[PDB]
RNA sequence: UUAUUGGAGGUAGAGCACUGUUUGGACGAGGGGCCCCUCGGGUACCGAAUUCAGACAAACUCCGAAUGCCAAUUAAUU
RNA sequence: GACUGGGGCGGUCGCCUCCUAAAAGGUAACGGAGGCGCUCAAAGGUUCCCUCAGAAUGGUUGGAAAUCAUUCAUAGAGUGU
RNA sequence: UCUGGUGACUAUAGCAAGGAGGUCACACCUGUUCCCAUGCCGAACACAGAAGUUAAGGUCUUUAGCGACGAUGGUAGCCAACUUACGUUCCGCUAGAGUAGAACGUUGCCAGGC
């Protein structure tokens, strides 16, 4: 529907990626963060909505980041066509999420309000989730 | 030094102070400070104005020219008027 | 400073996932004292030992002969499972 | 629907069959090619001559041997059949 | 001339506690230069004037950077020179150039490393050869060099060869 | 700041550039030329042997040169030929280091042909 | 076919050193107005300057596996 | 006239480089990006010589764009196309 | 193995910084009559000299700040096989990168002086 998050293309058509597996990508900025866990990938529209939520329920300002950005398009072509001919026009952008990325992170608040806003996010995304504290990476050198 | 792209010069009398040589050099006739500088690769004799001692610039600060009578004068004038 | 240990055989085929499942843990220690060692260790008493001395404190790792003082370097944590793998020690200088 | 309306990019049969054509430890005859390439993806050494498309061959019989020179760029060098 | 060089040769060792004559600066290049945003005929007179001041031809490089917005590309340009060993040391004496309003002797430091120069202007005269037969007057850039690591030994150099500082 | 760098290095570039054309060490021995300000050296050498077969140094044996002269170069250029008679080898290639073939180097070579060693 | 040695390339993977994308900081090189001054102050956004950390790629790679492929005056089986 | 995700209209029909191409090669699609249907009497050959873009600062032509000027600059330039 | 010329070696050689020395090496260096030469210029190249000097170049000593090397361990991936349709899992080969440790202020050949 809406695609605010965008960039210079460099190219407008691309073979997809479809996810298999990974871990990692701990928290580095804030304290509290959301961990995606499971089967899907994403468009930007979704992320925007989640940001609306996470900005409202936190008054007192309260800081947010998005560690990821969609670097990839999502093509989908005219309605009720026969297959065959050249790959279709643009409709979307994509930020793939294996199990282990950390989409949303916050700090400036307590442990609770974070957790609420993150519930109110994970209902508004495909992926199952998990709540995390920044206490440890798996490497510090 | 190529031969066909190189000009030359002439003109005229050497000096009085050193031996009576001209060493492919100048002869510089000035008025305020009157050094007959035999120091110039190209044309003498040169009816010039400065020796670099004339103006208070190359040598340095000097008395050379007032530049003074004006200010002071007008000042005293206006002063005595109201006085 | 007190850790009960088994000594590892260094060819412990990918079924060592059993060890990690048992709460046991692999690790190594090196630096100034000796050349290289592979060990086992419990996770439980290790997370005790973190708070006990601190991150970079001086543990006396277990052998059976002389314990070696160490200043724990590194570990490779994994999310989605909430635990540690392959701790890294360091036999310090004096 | 069908036809409408596009490129047709695609110029898809474009082949020249490059690569390598001998191997180490291989007796070889004079005039024989070892290795096609472009630029100098491999340099020549001894007993070798190059051509007007950066091909490589052996001016003389022997045994093929590739080598390293400067941590990036290799070279090929026949050495004498005993 | 070099007669002064024998004096400053002493002054700059009095002043800076070196341990060697060899650590002293020494007479090095001049470079003249000119230029135009565009020219068609004047180049003949560029060479004319510069060849009249200096006793040898200046040369005509090109603008080689792709410009298509100030003029076309590779319009003729320039008259640089390398003036040297003794034509050089004679040239530094030729400095007599007050024309009318040279009351600004330009203390301010030409390149921050050891090159301090009296970059200047005009063709009326250079304190030498008043011509007064012109199409036009043109700025005549300069550089000047002493192998050193600081502008202050240099300012001491051209000052001890009696430059006006401020 | 500015510095006329040592001329050995640009010489070195000019030395290895010609060898890339080829050296000839494995055809017949190569003769080289170093050029100090005060005097001149020379050697012949071949590979893979790595064996230096000739040397002819003016100041290193016959001291007190004193002036770098073209003629003195000719002496040394003969002397390697005599020093090569014992081997008699053969019609050698002549390396130019990174130097011009103008003389005095050209004089060394010219008076090296004077002896019985050809190019 | 297997074992043993050697060998060409640059996928998976990993990564930011080029290409290009990107987030938040540090930011200073400096500006734009609204306004003061009236010579300067410039008070949100910024380019690039330089960098801390974290990311992305069939048509980016400082790197780089398993497999396969090419030969062996080599050996066993067939 | 053939292809042709029925056929038709549309589009293409030969050649060069890449990617898809699965670490040799080869390997299709109405898959994704670009071109070619020439030019040179020197831009060829050969012997010599040299090393650039960018950046910093001072200076007439002041987008710090024009040439200068050194320093830093491992190829970021240029390579008929 | 003190110096120097020329070769080989994956930059473990380097790069940055500082300390020391020269008339035996080399260099700066004085100069341009000749050789010759600079698109302007003896700056460069070249020829003739050796007035001055260790400043620079270059050589030696030391530094691990930069860059290159860099294991061992365990991880991702994957060849074979079993289950399974699971953005699969378990088992057996193999074995990265990144990274820590550590390594590193070169090593040898030939001639000629010594
Ligand atoms: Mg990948």
């Amino acid at each position: 529907m809406l695609l605010p998050k965008r960039v210079k293309y460099r190219r407008q058509h691309r073979p997809k990626t479809t996810g298999r597996s990974k871990g990692g990508n701990y928290v580095t900025f804030g304290e509290f963060g959301l961990q995606a866990t499971t089967t899907s990938w994403i468009t930007s529209r979704q992320i925007e909505s989640a940001r609306i939520a996470m900005t409202r329920y936190m008054k007192r300002g309260g800081k947010v980041w998005i560690k990821i950005f969609p670097h990839t398009p999502y093509t989908k072509k005219p309605l009720e066509v026969r297959m065959g001919a050249g790959k279709g026009a643009v409709e979307g952008w994509i930020a793939v999420v294996k199990p282990g990325r950390i989409l949303f992170e916050v700090a400036g608040v307590s442990e609770e309000v974070a957790r609420e806003a993150l519930r109110l996010a994970s209902h508004k995304l495909p992926v199952k989730t998990k709540f995390v504290k920044r206490e440890e990476l798996g490497g510090e050198t | 030094m190529k031969q066909g792209i190189h000009p030359e010069y002439h003109q005229v009398i050497f000096l009085d102070t050193t031996t009576n040589f001209k060493f492919l050099s100048g002869s510089t006739k000035t008025s305020s400070e009157m050094m007959e500088w035999e120091d110039g690769k190209e044309y003498p004799v040169i009816r010039l104005d400065i020796s670099s001692d004339s103006h208070p610039f190359y040598t340095g600060r000097q008395k050379f020219a007032a530049a003074d009578g004006r200010v002071e004068r007008f000042n005293k004038k206006f002063g005595l008027k109201s006085n | 400073s007190l850790k009960s240990i088994i000594r590892q055989g260094k060819q412990t085929r990918s079924d060592l996932k059993q060890l990690r499942k048992s709460g046991k843990v692999p690790a190594v220690v090196y630096g100034y004292g000796t050349k290289n060692v592979s060990v086992k260790v419990d996770e439980v008493e290790f997370i005790k030992v973190i708070r006990e001395v601190g991150r970079n404190g001086v543990i006396e790792l277990g052998v059976g002969s002389k314990t070696i003082k160490v200043m724990v370097a590194d570990y490779q944590f994994d999310p989605l499972k909430n635990q540690i793998t392959h701790i890294d020690f360091l036999a310090i200088n004096m | 629907k069908k036809g409408v309306s596009s490129t047709k990019n695609g110029r898809d049969s474009e082949s020249k069959r490059l690569g390598a054509k001998r191997a180490d430890g291989q007796f070889v005859t004079g005039g024989s090619i070892l290795y096609r390439q472009r630029g100098t993806k491999i340099y020549p050494g001894e007993n070798v001559g190059r051509g007007g498309d950066d091909t490589l061959f052996a001016k003389i019989d022997g045994v093929v041997k590739f080598e390293r020179k400067g941590r990036d760029k290799k070279q090929v060098s026949v050495y004498a059949v005993a | 001339k070099e007669k002064f060089n024998t004096e400053v040769t002493e002054n700059l060792m009095k002043k800076f506690n070196y341990s060697s004559v060899m650590e002293v600066p020494k007479i090095d290049k001049i470079v003249v230069n000119m230029g135009v945003g565009d020219a068609v005929q004047n180049s003949k007179v560029l060479d004319n004037a510069v060849e009249e001041l200096e006793l040898i031809t200046g040369q005509k490089p090109l603008v080689t950077k792709a410009k298509k917005s100030i003029a076309t590309f590779r319009l003729r340009e320039g008259m640089p020179i390398g003036a040297k060993v003794t034509l050089r040391g004679e040239r530094m004496y030729e400095f007599l150039d007050k024309l009318i309003s040279v009351s600004l002797p330009r203390v301010r430091d030409f390149q921050g490393v050891s090159k301090k120069a009296f970059d200047g202007r005009g063709n009326y005269t250079l304190g030498v050869k008043e011509q007064l037969i012109f199409p036009e007057i043109d700025y005549d850039k300069v550089s000047k060099v002493r192998g050193m690591d600081i502008v202050i030994v240099t300012t001491a150099n051209t000052d001890e060869e009696a430059r006006e500082l401020l | 700041m500015i510095s006329k760098i040592d001329k050995n290095k640009v010489r070195l570039k000019r030395h290895a550039r010609v060898r890339t054309n080829l050296s000839g060490t494995a055809e017949k021995p190569r003769l080289n030329v170093y050029r100090s300000n005060k005097h001149i050296y020379a050697q012949i050498i071949d590979d893979n042997k790595g064996v230096t077969l000739a040397q002819a140094s003016s100041k290193d044996s016959d001291i007190a040169t004193t002036a770098t002269k073209v003629e003195l170069a000719t002496k040394v250029g003969e002397a390697i030929a005599k020093k090569a008679a014992d081997k008699g080898i053969k019609e050698i290639v002549f390396d130019r280091g990174g130097y011009l073939y103008h003389g005095r180097v050209k004089a060394l070579a010219e008076a090296a042909r004077e002896s019985g060693l050809e190019f």
